[PDB]
């Protein structure tokens, strides 16, 4: 609640691949908290090939209890009697106390680099209090908890931008939780949020291979060196296969093509972030807290969340070698 | 024998197999997983003669 | 003697506390500074869980905060309540179900509760009959209003006033006290039995019978009986209060004692079936047994002379003072009425319509209604098990026999005594000059 | 306040990091976290150890983990296990789940596509919680596309 809420839709053709250009409107009613309710303004945007999402972000009033939003598709070409429609519904944040938290920006880049300090704007709109003591984050990543941050907030803006380093441990994925803390005269209430960061996949030790004689083509026996280049001693698995084994058939994929992508999927909570209370936007970031002021309810166990002689045959250089720093052979 | 049904097709396993002419198949089951092969016997008295078994395949037979 | 301290187990979060219990031997009988030093001590713990009902599947949804999952979908229409405070979720934000503005009844919570056979209360909140169900029925009444919206426990309510006194006239059900079924099959209890009476009422006679003390003490007895309602509950399925179900649903698997002996003290003994709700006028009057034979003999008669409001008969029982001196009135009165200028009955009739109380109930055991929970039959049997052990604490025994034919009966850690007309005092220490001591009958034992 | 946050479930075998943050004080406090079973009464499995500063200001982590240490037979064993923390100003506990799910396996073999008659090259990389190495014992089975 007067938090403008961010709504990112996607388009897909028959099967399973996005389409770009394609003008979308959506219709919303907003409801007052106490009844009836308000035909909210239709937005229409296109989605855009670079970036394969269409965005939008409706600002709501202040008493809205949920917001439904009608999703079409709009073209020149499109008739009304066949066409894509989908509608959906989100519920908004419960507080007794009112309060609320959001954060912005995170992987829009797209994603994320290595190194670099990245900086994420916060607002606790309808607080109780605008003094807040402190502001606590917490950065996890591959099901574990990595980092314990700690910040502190003044009354120099509305809204405070926060500044996370990034390290080698979170190269395929993390989400990030900020929860600050407030004292009541009765019992004490913390709001928090949570969003999914995408990074850059770079691995902890990086591994270079390339062949020593730098020709367009090789004549077929000509003997070669291969090199093997990293930053820490590693052990190497090479396998040599040839281009004509795949083939058959359908492509027949890739050898392996995805597994920081597999390596993702040790994560404990689903989807992006957020949730009712203090408890669901926890445990849907796959955490449980353990705190004085607010009661964690863990729906018990179930977990919903699903996708939410020769020459010459194939194949050879099939070895292991250990590679301290850099290491060569030749073949 | 509750109607239910128990058997959910999503998990790829055959049903209960018509035994021979005298029947007789031993271990008795509901449902079946694929590529589990279950050994026909003939009833009192018979013989069973040549290759004997049943073997479930990927589809439902 | 009181008994051996019992070890802590099983934490409370809920009560977020560490209570022990003591069983108690021997209670008091003619005196000598009875038990007292309270049975149950608690201490502060440290709390496992978050205090909520647990369920098993709930395949069909849809959860509540406090977990009682609702199996038919409620959501979000039109009481949204599902447990304090409504607790949301149900609602919102969709309008709407069950339209129209119906009145609740007054009181649907006496209703609900509970009775404790053994001590006569109305211990703690069992029923709950505030869950709609879903489907809106309502009963209209005379007088009132406007329809009286139906809560779904009750299978039928009605408001029966009728035919004026009559009933209340044809009542008082003239009795003096002295010295199926059947009687004997009501010692063991287990519900009904035909309950539906089969004596009563509620017991504060604890004052009156500490009252025959240093006289003969024969009793009198008049009651009127108005029935404001008429309700009966569908023992079919019936939907548990969150506070009865939060202390059932915390419970140890394996059998004890102490634990389980805390659920009839807390919540009663029995639930009602059928029954009625309403407001009884009742009065026991005390007279000394010398005083019959002075004013002169009238069994049959002078028992319609209780009437009275609104020289023999004329001036008499509970003198004015000085009219009926001559002709006594003296000497104890005690009030024994339940529920509730110029016309004072009439001040407390009209204010049993705005606070009320159960009249004519039949009672289920308690144990009918551990029903559809997690280890429910386990619980059940448990419990079935626990009563037995219960009820052995309450029936008198060691109360040691009385002389002069004195039944011991029993209230809380005394027994009391109570002795038959014709004894002077109690504990039977003294005869009446009417000379028969030689009775003494006997019992088990 | 004293906010412990943990993993929503623990993991057989692996380390988990457990993270405590205060409200803060005049007053330094240590503070204690360990992971006990089910019988709590009476066991524990592993205990972690901190201590707060200033220097620290006021929130730290320790690792923790469960080694297989659970009772043989019963299959699936413990599920669940019990969380603790016991501090000057403050002492709670929780119980949590458990998976056996622990690090990751890729097979890897030398061509998609094998003719009748030939050898299939296969190498498995293992990883820890950690994604380091964690040398493991590892079955590998064949089935038929029947
Ligand atoms: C009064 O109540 C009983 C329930 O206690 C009910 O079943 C019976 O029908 C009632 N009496 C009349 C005259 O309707
Ligand atoms: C024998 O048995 C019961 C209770 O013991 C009654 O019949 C009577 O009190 C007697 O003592
Ligand atoms: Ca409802």
């Amino acid at each position: 609640p007067g938090i403008p809420y961010p709504i990112k839709v996607q388009v897909k053709d028959s099967l399973d691949q996005l389409v770009g250009g394609v003008p979308v409107t959506l219709n919303a009613q907003t409801i007052d908290v106490n009844q009836e309710t308000s035909d909210l303004d239709p937005s229409k945007s296109v989605t855009r090939v670079d970036d394969g999402v269409a965005s939008f972000v409706l600002n709501l009033p202040s008493g809205v209890t949920v917001l439904e939003f009608n999703v079409k598709t709009d073209a020149p070409d499109l008739p009304e009697e066949n066409q894509a429609r989908e509608g959906y519904r989100a519920i908004a944040y419960s507080s007794l106390s009112q309060s609320y938290l959001y954060i912005d920006w995170t992987d829009n880049h797209k994603a994320l680099l290595v190194g670099e300090h990245l900086n994420i704007i916060v607002t606790p709109k309808s607080p109780y209090i605008d003094k807040i003591t402190h502001y606590n984050y917490l950065i996890l990543s591959k099901g574990k908890i990595i980092h314990f941050g700690t910040r502190e907030k003044f009354s120099d803006a509305s809204y405070q931008s926060i500044n996370i380093p990034v390290t080698q441990n979170m190269v395929p994925s993390s989400r990030l939780l900020v929860y600050y803390i407030v004292t009541g005269e009765q019992t004490a209430e913390l709001v928090s949020d949570s969003v999914w960061l995408n990074i850059e996949e770079k691995c902890g030790n990086q591994l270079q291979v390339h062949l020593s004689p730098d020709a367009d083509a090789y004549s077929p026996g000509q003997t070669v060196s291969l090199n093997m280049a990293t930053g820490m001693d590693s052990w190497v698995a090479l396998a040599a296969v040839d281009s004509a084994v795949y083939g058959v058939q359908r492509g027949a994929k890739k050898p392996l093509e995805r597994v920081f992508q597999f390596l993702e999927k040790s994560d404990l909570g689903c989807g992006a972030g957020g949730g009712l209370n203090n408890a669901n936007v926890f445990h849907l970031a796959g955490l449980t807290f353990l705190t004085n002021a607010n009661a964690d309810d863990s729906q018990e166990n179930d977990e919903p969340c699903k996708e939410i002689r020769s020459y010459f045959p194939e194949s050879w250089l099939w070895e292991v070698h250990l590679v301290p720093r850099r290491k060569q052979l030749q073949f | 024998k509750e109607v239910d049904l128990p058997e959910i097709e999503a998990d790829s396993g055959c049903p209960q197999p018509v035994p021979p002419e005298n029947g007789f198949i031993r271990n008795e089951k509901q449902l079946y997983l694929v590529g589990e092969d279950v050994e026909i016997s003939c009833l009192t008295g018979f013989e069973t003669v040549g290759y004997q078994y049943f073997r479930c395949l990927p589809d439902g037979t | 003697l009181l008994g051996d301290f019992g070890p802590w187990s099983d934490c409370d979060p809920c009560i977020e506390k560490q209570s022990k219990v003591r069983s108690v031997l021997r209670p008091s009988q003619f005196g000598g500074q009875p038990c007292t030093a309270p049975l149950v001590a608690f201490q502060p713990c440290i709390p496992s869980k978050l205090c909520k009902i647990e369920e098993a599947d709930c395949k069909n949804k849809f959860r509540c905060d406090s977990g009682r999952c609702i199996a038919r979908k409620l959501e979000c229409n039109g009481e949204n309540d599902c447990g304090d405070n409504s607790d949301e979720r149900d609602c919102g934000r969709t309008k709407a179900v069950c339209t129209r503005k119906y009145n609740p009844i007054p009181s649907v919570q006496l209703m609900g509760n509970g009775f404790h056979f053994l001590a006569g209360e109305p211990r703690g909140e069992v029923l709950d009959n505030s869950f709609t169900g879903g489907i809106c029925k309502t009963v209209k009444s005379s007088r009132t209003s406007n329809p009286y919206r139906v809560p779904a426990n009750l299978e039928n309510v009605g408001f029966e006033v009728q035919t004026a006194e009559d009933d209340l006239k044809t009542d008082f059900y003239k009795d003096l006290t002295s010295l199926q079924g059947g009687s004997s099959f009501s010692v063991p209890i287990f519900y009904s039995s035909k309950r539906s009476e089969n004596i009563n009422h509620n017991s504060a006679f604890k004052q009156a019978i500490q009252a025959s003390h240093k006289k003969d003490s024969s009793f009198i007895r008049i009651h009127k009986v108005m029935k404001v309602l008429n309700f009966t509950t569908k023992a079919k399925d019936l939907h548990l209060s969150d506070v009865f179900l939060k202390a059932l649903n915390h419970l140890p698997l394996e059998y004890n004692s102490a634990l389980y002996s805390r659920i009839f003290d807390d919540f009663g003994t029995h639930y009602f079936t059928s029954g009625s709700l309403g407001g009884v006028y009742d009065l026991l009057y005390q007279f000394s047994s010398e005083e019959l034979k002075n004013s002169g003999l009238t069994e049959e008669e002078a028992k319609h002379c209780v009437r009275i409001e609104t020289h023999r008969c004329t001036t008499n029982k509970l003198s004015e003072k000085h009219e009926g001196s001559f002709i006594q009135g003296a000497e104890k009165s005690i009030s024994l009425i339940r529920g509730g200028e110029e016309k004072t009955f009439s001040e407390w009739l009209e204010s049993v319509k705005e606070n009320p109380a159960v009249i004519d109930f039949e009672l289920a055991p308690i144990v009918d209604l551990v029903r559809n929970i997690p280890c429910a039959v386990t619980k059940r049997n448990n419990l079935r098990k626990a009563l037995q052990e219960y009820a052995a604490k309450f029936d008198p025994c060691q109360c040691a026999p009385c002389p002069n034919n004195g039944r011991p009966t029993l209230s809380g850690t005394e027994c009391l005594c109570v002795c038959q007309s014709g004894t002077y005092g109690e504990n039977c220490e003294k005869q009446s000059p009417d000379y028969k001591s030689n009775a003494v009958d006997g019992q088990w034992g | 306040t004293y906010v412990i946050s943990a993993p929503k479930i623990f993991r057989v075998g692996a380390s988990e990091n457990i993270v405590i943050q205060v409200y803060g004080y005049t007053e330094a406090f240590d503070a204690t976290i360990s992971i006990k079973s089910y019988p709590d009464k009476k066991f524990s499995y592993s205990s972690g150890h901190v201590h707060l500063s200033s220097e620290n200001k006021f929130q730290n982590s320790a690792i923790l983990t469960i080694q297989p240490k659970q009772l043989p037979g019963g299959q699936n064993p413990v599920s669940y296990v019990y969380l603790e923390v016991v501090s000057k100003h403050f002492s709670k506990s929780k119980r949590m789940p458990i998976t056996y799910d622990n690090g990751f396996l890729f097979i890897h073999t030398d061509k998609p596509v094998y003719t009748p008659d030939q050898s299939v090259k296969v190498r498995v990389y293992s990883l820890n919680d950690d994604l380091k190495p964690a040398k493991r014992e590892t079955v590998l089975t064949f089935i038929d596309p029947e």
